[PDB]
């Protein structure tokens, strides 16, 4: 397909080019700068005193519920992009069907808000 | 020539981008802060503060170093990537100062970390510190290499 | 040369040269963005800012960049070493990568795809993984806390980011970025640009752009006064440079989008001056100036307060706007002021 | 030359991989949630592959709805996992075992 | 007054909360930390970034001043006072002089008394400029400290013109003040006083009604009158809660009686007040 | 008295911040009642950040010293540990929660008998209290994987370090005038090689002094 | 070339998918998973399904990040040291072989062309084509999808919602309403006067 070749192959080419530029910048210091590691240098930073522990412990995420609702809301908005692109050609059902779809969304959003699910645990 | 002019470029970049750790111990830190404020604007030299030692090239020991604090100062110095430079600012850091004969004070920060410049005063004025930072730049230009 | 430029090679070289043009512009602008950012804060702060390294400090960014190239790379002992180096790479690479679909003039675009808006969203959101993975891979507490804040930040500004621009797609009838610009062409210069019919979304997009770029008042993944350097605490030399480069490249992309979506891209504000890439660059740097001024005048939110803005302010407002715009466009209120499609 | 069979083979591999992840995992229920996402990704590859090679948009329409249910499934799957973690203190697969017989 | 075991509005008790807390999220907040003033090691126990325990470790700037003072004369000890609350050194010198003057039963000259009031209030502005604008920097406002510390720079020059030192004056002495002020210095202090309210307005315009600033301070760190009495609060720490207590009025010293000033008090006793 | 709150506070503020990361040590110190292992007259000060005096010249070491001392010995579930100078047995009880078994050597029959009574009252069964001179150790049950000396020494006698297994660890507090150095030793090729661990002070144990005579 | 593009995305997805399920590090599984979705998006573009290619990345970039949040929220206590695998690999190979044999002889029905509900038009861009059928022909499914998403909203809140009642909370609107004129006032304290 021509559209693939003219428009999408440049994306693939530039993905490699931007990757090469980022990699060369990392390797620049890896090759030029002096490397002199010692146990104190490579230890974890906690403001001058040794860390109590590493960062591989459980940690309560007080916004966990909002993150679950983030997944749901992501899919709701996805249905709007083809609708917005097709807006000129929409039929009466196609137009008001979205309004019903968005009204059901707003009932869910009003339920979250009223329940208190948007306040952190 | 190639290598000396290479070092000159390295010394030029390191002098013009000398980032210092956000680290103030006592009343020498007040004057160090004034050095970055509008009257003097240390940052106009490219000498900007950095919160993390991993991004710091310069440590300014600005204040009294107590025995209890000495391990913490050494640790964050050890976590500076190289090259790293140290300026000793004020009497306490230079030699112990007013607390030289105390039971809880390090009699000079050069007992903990190597020092490049000593700035005298108690405190040095904001301008005196700025002079000391420019003397460090002369020292790097005079002796700077890729190692430091 | 005709026998050459028609071949696979002349086609392959054309893409590489086009790619170098984008990298040259974005990286060259990076020299003046970091300088200009610092000069603007200083001017608001009754001081000079960098003015000694080169004339008026104009070589400061070269000095900073070189300093990092000859600075030692310190690798934390407890860090996940592959993910540690992948995080800065993604941060810089993906921000630059998003510019492949940005048009700067009529026909000055590397990839003219139909879903350009969605591709921008895909690439910018994936860039956040550099911050999340950079903080977590360091395996220390301050970068770990910033890693969670970065995930919180994404949940805060992305929930309404799509809705904020749906109105512009409705008015245009396309997700092609060049099409959005052409929809803002008319006989009244800047009065045909989308900032006017979608004035509320300009504010909401600009604010969302600040949060997407980890910029004040939403600089929460660094937050010096709370987290020392946040996700970058354990990074040095060029890996650290890549995170800063990515931050400014992402900021520059938002400046491009603001100018493309709402201020006619490369179109002239006045009829009697010609359209061209100069107008695109002028608008991009005005919005960068707005980025710099905001950093100089606002304090920092708590990251739970940022989430309040996204879900209880921006989400209901953007959703309400989309419905309002759909009605106005459907019924061609004010003679298609909101219906720019043919 | 890339035809329909090429894409179906990729779909089959991802599908079997995702199924495999469910019945070999022992230590983490989140990785099972990832395997379910791999399994549904494989389905979409089939629907998109059949759609484009037939010249029909139904398979692409079907893919959009599979994503919708995938999102809803992940939200509910994580919510159920949250209540289990609170009641047990673990999310290891081998610990979801109190009821048997 | 112990929130380490989380309490939920639905009464739920997690299985892990049942176990004894052995593996807690403890973090060193300082000493090398922009908000820690260089020498504060505060160990924080966090639960989803909620602070459940704060354990300040101090003494990282303990220098044995009180031991060193016992082998020096009263005059040799005066500079030690400068270096305690070193943001405003002459205010600390004043307590040492007052104590010696009371024990010796000495009356200081009238001009020395006026100068002490003058430079004590310079110190109060020197401190409040530092406190307010670096407090703003603690909640993310970059600019306020730059404006405030330019005004501090001018006041430190008034310090130097009185005694020859910008910070550690050693200027208040048992029996008065070391030297008299040049007449042109009094002209410059008067000129600075005419400009200063403009900077206070500018800081107020930038911060006071900023919604972000309010959301970072309002209803944060609420102190009631009863809390003030638990912890030996003094100064703004009690006045912010509405107690119109100020030693210059309640227990007057020097010549503060004949000056006209008012005591600001807060009504909510939080960081904003 | 709420000794549980004092115990938790001692671990939080005197052990955790002092580079004690071993969770077995933190778990043990959070559970062994310190006040049950001090003389009755010292019960209310059992959780103070200082050495407790047990008998003339003998102390229960400060919580920071013991926490760091045990953290660097790095005791294993299969270890046999010699605790020289157990006093009333607090240290033996803590180590008993980590190591397989502990041989606690005490030289004062008064304290050795109290250690047995208090160790039993806390249901500690992998601790045997053996009465005898501290400098001798307990060579009957040697070799030991780890040796802990609970008081300052000037020299550790060879007889005591011979009861150490090859690859065994010995931790002792050395006194040089007003300076106290805790050192960690490793037995290699029959020789114990000492290294600096940290600085702490305690009174000298009886029998561990060095030979000091006339010097011109 | 199309052959090179296919195998780049095909090998990347299949290898990434395998690494998701057999790797021992859950955070590494998260990063392999996003690579699998990006690789599958590459395959979708090659076939001309660009909208679902881009939609897939947009959706799962956010969703995979949420998965990372739960991995670290419920991180096991044995991260440092983090079966009947032989028999399982045999059943997997058997199932994969059966599918490969079935796909060897794949041929659509000879009526498949005439039965297409939404035939693709070369001159219409993919996103516009989907929008012409998604909201009119499939309007019933469109509405049911909204209810499927609503059930997820209700379920998540019903199952998990709880709030700590022991922490300090501020009402943001009340913070913004605080009037400085009312909250601070100057007092004329006479000399010698205490509280
Ligand atoms: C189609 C249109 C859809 C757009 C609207 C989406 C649906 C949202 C409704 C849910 C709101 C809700 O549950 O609260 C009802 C709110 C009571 O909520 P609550 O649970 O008692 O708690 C109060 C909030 O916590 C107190 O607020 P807060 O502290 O969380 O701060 C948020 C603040 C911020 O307010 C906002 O910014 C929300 C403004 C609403 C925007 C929607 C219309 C936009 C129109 C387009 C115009 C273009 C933009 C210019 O909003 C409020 O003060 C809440 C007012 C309720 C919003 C009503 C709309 O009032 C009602 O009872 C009204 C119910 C109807
Ligand atoms: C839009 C398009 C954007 C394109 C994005 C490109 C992303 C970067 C290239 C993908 C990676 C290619 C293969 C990587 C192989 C690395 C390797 O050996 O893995 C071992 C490393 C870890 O090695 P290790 O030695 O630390 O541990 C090995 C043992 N395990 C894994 C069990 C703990 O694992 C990874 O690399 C995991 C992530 C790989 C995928 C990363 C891409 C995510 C994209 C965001
Ligand atoms: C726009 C693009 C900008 C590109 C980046 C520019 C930065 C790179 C060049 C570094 C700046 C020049 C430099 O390093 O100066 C060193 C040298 C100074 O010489 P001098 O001060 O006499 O010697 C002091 C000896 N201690 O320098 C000189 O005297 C100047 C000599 C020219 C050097 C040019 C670089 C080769
Ligand atoms: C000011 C600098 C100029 C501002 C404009 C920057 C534009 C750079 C992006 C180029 C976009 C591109 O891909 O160009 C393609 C275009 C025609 O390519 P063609 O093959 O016909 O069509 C592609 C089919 N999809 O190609 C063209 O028509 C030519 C593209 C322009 C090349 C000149 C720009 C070079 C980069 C300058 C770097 C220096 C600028 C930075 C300095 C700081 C700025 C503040
Ligand atoms: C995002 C997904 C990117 C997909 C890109 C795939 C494009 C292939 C389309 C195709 O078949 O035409 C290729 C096409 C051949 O098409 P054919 O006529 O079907 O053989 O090949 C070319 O013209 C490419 C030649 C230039 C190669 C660029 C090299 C870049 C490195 C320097
Ligand atoms: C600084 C980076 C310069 C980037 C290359 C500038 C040309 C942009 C790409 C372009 O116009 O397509 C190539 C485009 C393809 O050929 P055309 O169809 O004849 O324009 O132009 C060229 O042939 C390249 C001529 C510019 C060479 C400058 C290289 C230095
Ligand atoms: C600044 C460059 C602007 C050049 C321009 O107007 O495009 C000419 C021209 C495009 O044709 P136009 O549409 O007539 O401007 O650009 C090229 O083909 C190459 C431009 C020079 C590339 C090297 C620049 C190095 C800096
Ligand atoms: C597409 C993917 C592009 C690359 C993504 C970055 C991740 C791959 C690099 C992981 C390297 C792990 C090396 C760890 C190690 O111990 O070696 C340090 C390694 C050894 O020191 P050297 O001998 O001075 O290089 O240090 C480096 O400079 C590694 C730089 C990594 C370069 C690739 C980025
Ligand atoms: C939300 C804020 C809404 C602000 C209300 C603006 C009313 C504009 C009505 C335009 C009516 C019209 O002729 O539309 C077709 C008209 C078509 O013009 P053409 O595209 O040049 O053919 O709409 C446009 O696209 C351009 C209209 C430009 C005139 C705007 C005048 C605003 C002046 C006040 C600015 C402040
Ligand atoms: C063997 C037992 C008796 C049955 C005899 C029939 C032999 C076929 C057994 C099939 C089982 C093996 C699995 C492979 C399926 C082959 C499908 C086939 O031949 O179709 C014709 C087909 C020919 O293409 P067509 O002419 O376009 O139909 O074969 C192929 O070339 C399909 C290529 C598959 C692509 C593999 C992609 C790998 C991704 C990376 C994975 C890591
Ligand atoms: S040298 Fe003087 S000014 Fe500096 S910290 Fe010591 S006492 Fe303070
Ligand atoms: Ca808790």
């Amino acid at each position: 397909m021509e559209y693939l070749l003219q428009e999408y192959l440049p994306i693939l080419v530039f993905l490699g080019m931007a990757s090469a530029l980022a990699i060369v910048l990392i390797l620049a210091a890896a090759v030029i700068a002096v490397r002199n590691p010692d146990p104190e240098k490579v230890s974890a930073y906690e403001c001058g005193f040794n860390a109590f522990d590493d960062a591989r412990m459980k940690f309560d995420v007080r916004f966990y519920l909002v993150s679950i609702l983030f997944i749901i809301f992501d899919l709701e908005v996805a249905f709007l992009f083809p609708w917005a692109v097709s807006f000129a050609s929409l039929s009466d059902v196609a137009f008001w069907g979205m309004m019903v779809f968005l009204a059901v969304l707003t009932v869910g959003f009003a339920y979250e808000w009223k329940k208190g699910a948007l306040e952190w645990a | 020539f190639l290598l000396t002019t290479t070092e000159d470029i390295i010394n030029w970049a390191r002098n013009g981008s000398l980032h210092w750790m956000t680290f103030g111990l006592a009343c020498c830190a007040v004057e160090m802060m004034q050095t970055s404020m509008p009257r003097y604007d240390l940052e106009r030299f490219g000498t900007a503060p950095r919160a993390s030692p991993r991004q710091s090239d310069l440590m300014i020991v600005a204040g009294t170093l107590t025995n209890k604090m000495a391990p913490a100062l050494r640790k964050v110095y050890d976590q500076m990537p190289e090259p790293r430079y140290v300026i000793s600012m004020g009497s306490c850091a230079n030699g112990g100062g007013y607390y030289h004969y105390s039971y809880s004070v390090v009699r000079g920060c050069d007992r903990i970390v190597p020092v490049d410049i000593y700035v005298p005063g108690c405190p040095p004025t904001a301008e005196a510190l700025l002079y000391g930072i420019l003397q460090l730049q002369r020292r790097i230009r005079r002796t700077g290499t890729l190692v430091r | 040369m005709a026998e050459f430029w028609a071949s696979p090679y002349g086609f392959a070289l054309s893409m590489l040269l086009q790619g170098l043009a984008v990298i040259a512009f974005v990286m060259g602008s990076l020299i003046f963005m970091v300088y200009g950012d610092r000069k603007i804060w200083a001017a608001v702060q009754m001081r000079r800012g960098p003015n000694v390294v080169g004339p008026w400090g104009l070589l400061q960014t070269f000095a900073d960049a070189l300093k990092y190239i000859v600075k030692e790379i310190v690798i934390p002992a407890g860090a996940d070493k592959f993910v540690y180096f992948l995080a800065p790479f993604l941060s810089m690479m993906l921000a630059l990568f998003a510019f492949v679909v940005i048009p700067f003039d009529e026909g000055w675009v590397m990839a003219n795809i139909n879903v350009g808006i969605l591709f921008i969203f895909a690439a910018s959101s994936l860039e956040v993984y550099g911050v999340i993975m950079g903080g977590w891979a360091s395996n220390s507490k301050y970068p770990f806390l910033a890693s969670l804040r970065s995930a919180a930040q994404m949940i805060s500004y992305e929930v309404s980011l799509g809705l904020i621009i749906i109105g512009i797609i409705i008015s245009t009838g396309s997700m092609n970025l060049t099409a959005i610009v052409e929809a803002q062409r008319g006989d009244y210069g800047l009065l045909n640009w989308y900032w006017l019919p979608h004035l509320p979304m300009v504010v909401l997009f600009f604010v969302s752009a600040l949060a997407e770029c980890n910029r004040p008042p939403f600089d929460l993944v660094e937050a010096e006064s709370e987290l020392v350097a946040g996700f970058m605490t354990e990074y040095s030399s060029t890996p650290y440079l890549l995170f800063m480069a990515g931050e400014y490249i992402a900021m520059y992309l938002m400046c491009a989008l603001l100018s493309l979506l709402f201020f006619g891209g490369w179109l002239s504000p006045v009829p009697f001056i010609a359209d061209g890439w100069w107008w695109m660059v002028i608008k991009m740097w005005f919005w960068f100036y707005m980025f710099a001024m905001v950093k100089a005048i606002v304090p920092r939110y708590r990251y739970d307060q940022l989430m309040r803005i996204g879900w209880k302010v921006f989400l209901p407002l953007s959703l309400g706007w989309v419905v309002l715009v759909a009605i106005l466009a459907r019924y061609e209120i004010l003679g298609g002021f909101w219906a720019r499609f043919a | 030359m890339i035809g329909l069979t090429h894409y179906l083979v990729v779909g089959a591999i991802l599908f079997v991989t995702g199924i495999f992840g469910i019945f070999v995992n022992r230590k983490n229920v989140i990785v099972i949630l990832m395997s379910i996402e791999l399994m549904l990704l494989a389905v979409n590859i089939n629907f998109v592959a059949f759609s484009t090679h037939l010249g029909d948009l139904a398979g692409q329409v079907f893919t959009m709805f599979v994503l919708t249910v995938a999102a809803a499934e992940a939200a509910i799957g994580l919510a159920i996992l949250v209540v289990f973690f609170r009641n047990r203190g673990t999310i290891a697969v081998e610990d979801v075992n109190v009821m048997k017989g | 007054g112990d929130i380490r075991k989380n309490s939920y509005d639905d009464g739920s008790m997690d299985a892990l909360t049942g176990e004894q807390s052995i593996r807690n999220f403890n973090i060193n907040f300082g000493p090398q930390h922009p908000a820690a003033h260089g020498v504060l090691r505060m160990v924080l126990e966090l639960d989803g970034e909620i602070v459940e325990r704060a354990d300040p470790h101090i003494g990282l700037l303990h220098r044995g001043t009180e031991k060193l003072m016992e082998s020096r004369t009263y005059l040799q000890n005066l500079p030690y006072l400068d270096r305690l609350d070193y943001v405003a050194p002459m205010n600390q010198e004043h307590a040492w002089c007052l104590a010696i003057e009371r024990l010796t039963g000495t009356v200081i000259p009238r001009r020395a008394s006026l100068i002490r009031v003058l430079y004590s209030e310079i110190g109060r502005i020197l401190n409040h400029l530092m406190g307010v604008t670096t407090g703003a920097m603690d909640v993310g406002a970059l600019t306020p400290p730059l404006w405030g510390f330019e005004a501090r720079e001018e006041l430190m020059i008034f310090y130097e013109r009185a005694c020859g030192a910008r910070l550690h004056a050693a200027y208040f002495r048992p029996g008065g003040v070391h030297q008299d002020l040049p007449p042109d210095l009094l002209d410059d202090i008067e000129e600075w006083c005419e400009r200063f309210p403009k900077l206070v307005d500018d800081l107020d315009t930038l911060l006071t009604e900023n919604r972000i600033f309010k959301q970072r301070l309002v209803d944060i760190g609420i102190v009631t009158e009863a809390d003030a009495l638990d912890w030996g609060y003094t100064g703004v720490m009690v006045r912010g809660s509405g107690l119109a207590w100020d030693l210059r009025r309640s227990q007057p010293y020097e010549c503060y009686d004949e000056f006209d000033f008012q005591i600001p008090v807060g009504r909510n006793g939080d960081c904003y007040d | 008295t709420d000794f549980a709150q004092r115990r938790t506070m001692m671990v939080d503020t005197q052990v955790r911040p002092n580079e004690v990361t071993s969770y077995p040590v933190i778990e043990a110190m959070l559970n062994v009642p310190r006040e049950q292992f001090v003389p009755e007259s010292r019960r209310d000060v059992a959780y103070v950040g200082n050495n407790i005096d047990l008998a003339p010249g003998r102390v229960l070491l400060e919580p920071r010293t013991l926490g760091k001392m045990m953290d660097i010995l790095n005791l294993q579930n299969g270890d046999l540990v010699l605790d020289v100078g157990c006093g009333y047995g607090y240290s033996a009880a803590v180590m008993a929660r980590i190591a397989e078994a502990v041989v606690a050597v005490e030289e004062d029959a008064a304290m050795a008998a109290e250690a047995e009574g208090r160790l039993a009252a806390q249901d500690v069964f992998n601790v045997a209290v053996v009465q005898g001179a501290l400098a001798e150790g307990c060579p009957g049950q040697a070799p030991y994987d780890a040796i802990l000396i609970e008081g300052a020494v000037e020299q550790v006698p060879e007889a005591l370090t011979e009861q150490l297994r090859e690859g065994g660890r010995i931790v002792a507090l050395f006194r040089e005038g007003n300076l106290g150095i805790v050192r960690l030793g490793h037995k290699l090729d029959g020789r114990v090689n000492w290294r600096f661990a940290f600085n702490a002070v305690a009174p000298l144990l009886p029998g561990f002094a060095r030979p000091r005579g006339f010097v011109l | 070339m199309m052959t090179f593009a296919f195998y780049l995305f095909a090998i990347s997805a299949c290898v990434a998918g395998f690494m998701v399920v057999i790797g021992r590090n859950p955070v590494h599984s998260v990063l392999w998973l996003i690579l699998a979705f990006l690789s599958a998006a590459g395959l979708f573009v090659l076939q001309g399904a660009e909208f679902v290619a881009m939609l897939l990345v947009v959706v799962y970039v956010g969703a995979v990040a949420v998965l990372f949040l739960f991995v670290v929220m419920m991180l096991d206590v044995d991260f440092a040291e983090l079966r009947y695998l032989p028999l399982a690999l045999v059943i997997g190979v058997v199932l994969l072989a059966q599918l490969g044999i079935a796909f060897s002889g794949w041929t659509p029905s000879d009526q498949a062309e005439s039965l297409r509900a939404a035939p693709v038009d070369a001159a219409v861009e993919n996103t516009l084509g989907l929008g012409l059928v998604l909201y009119d022909r499939y309007v019933l499914m469109f509405q049911l999808a909204g209810l499927v998403l609503l059930v997820a909203m209700i379920g998540a809140i019903v199952l998990t919602m709880r709030h700590r009642k022991d922490v300090k909370r501020q009402n943001v609107l009340e913070q913004m309403w605080r009037d400085p004129a009312k909250t601070m006032e100057l007092k004329d304290v006479k000399p010698g006067q205490g509280l």
